[PDB]
């Protein structure tokens, strides 16, 4: 939409959660599961693929 | 709110002309321009509690925290009106000291 600007992941996934319904504290309350469960998903696309 | 279907930007607005055979659209939108880079931070610990901004983000001009919100540079001390608590501050990774401003109590003198 304009120039790239920086944000760090973890804020960047907060607002993500807003855009849902979502309060962020409960990703900021659960990030190492969240991040725990994205990594698997991505490990399980490669198995598959 | 779909992106790039109606321009590059915000949309805000489109007019149309008729063209032969065909239309053409005029697009208005809003691009944002001239940043700044600032300090920020998830939370904010005060008596052992987690703050949270209601809308907006914590940034730090290099010695105070503010509240802004988040496509236009437009900051505010932080007050129990901008955010909201949740938790003790053991758990987010990141956050940070400050003071939260109560109104009524200094109005209570
Ligand atoms: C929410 O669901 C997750 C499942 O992804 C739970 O986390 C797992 O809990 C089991 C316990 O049976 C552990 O063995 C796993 O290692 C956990 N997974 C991860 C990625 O940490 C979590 O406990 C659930 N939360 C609640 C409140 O029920
Ligand atoms: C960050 O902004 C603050 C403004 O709140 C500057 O601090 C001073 O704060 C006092 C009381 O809050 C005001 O009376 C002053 O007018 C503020 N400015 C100055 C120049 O004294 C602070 O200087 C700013 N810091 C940086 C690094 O820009
Ligand atoms: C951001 O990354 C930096 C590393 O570049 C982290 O700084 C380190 O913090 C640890 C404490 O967890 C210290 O032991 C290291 O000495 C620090 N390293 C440097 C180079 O400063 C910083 O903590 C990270 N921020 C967050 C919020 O995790
Ligand atoms: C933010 O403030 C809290 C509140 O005091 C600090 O917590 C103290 O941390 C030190 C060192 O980690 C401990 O020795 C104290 O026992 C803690 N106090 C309490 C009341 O728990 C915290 O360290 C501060 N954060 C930073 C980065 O300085
Ligand atoms: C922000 O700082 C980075 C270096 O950390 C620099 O590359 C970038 O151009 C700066 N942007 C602005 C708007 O100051």
């Amino acid at each position: 939409a304009g120039a790239a600007l920086q944000i760090p992941f973890a804020m960047q996934m907060a607002y993500r959660f807003n855009g849902i319904g979502v309060t962020q504290n409960v990703l900021y309350e659960n990030q190492k599961l969240i991040a725990n469960q994205f990594n698997s998903a991505i490990g399980k696309i490669q198995d598959s693929l | 709110k779909r992106v790039d279907f109606c321009g590059k930007g915000y949309h805000l607005m489109s007019f149309p002309q008729s063209a032969p055979h065909g239309v053409v659209f005029l697009h208005v939108t809003y691009v944002p321009a001239q940043e700044k880079n600032f300090t920020t931070a998830p939370a904010i610990c005060h008596d052992g509690k987690a703050h949270f901004p209601r809308e907006g983000v914590f940034v730090s001009n290099g010695t105070h925290w503010f509240v802004t919100q988040r496509n236009f540079y437009e900051p505010q001390i932080i007050t129990t009106d901008n955010t909201f608590v949740s938790g003790n501050c053991d758990v987010v990774i990141g956050i940070v000291n400050n003071t939260v401003y109560d109104p009524l109590q200094p109005e209570l003198d």
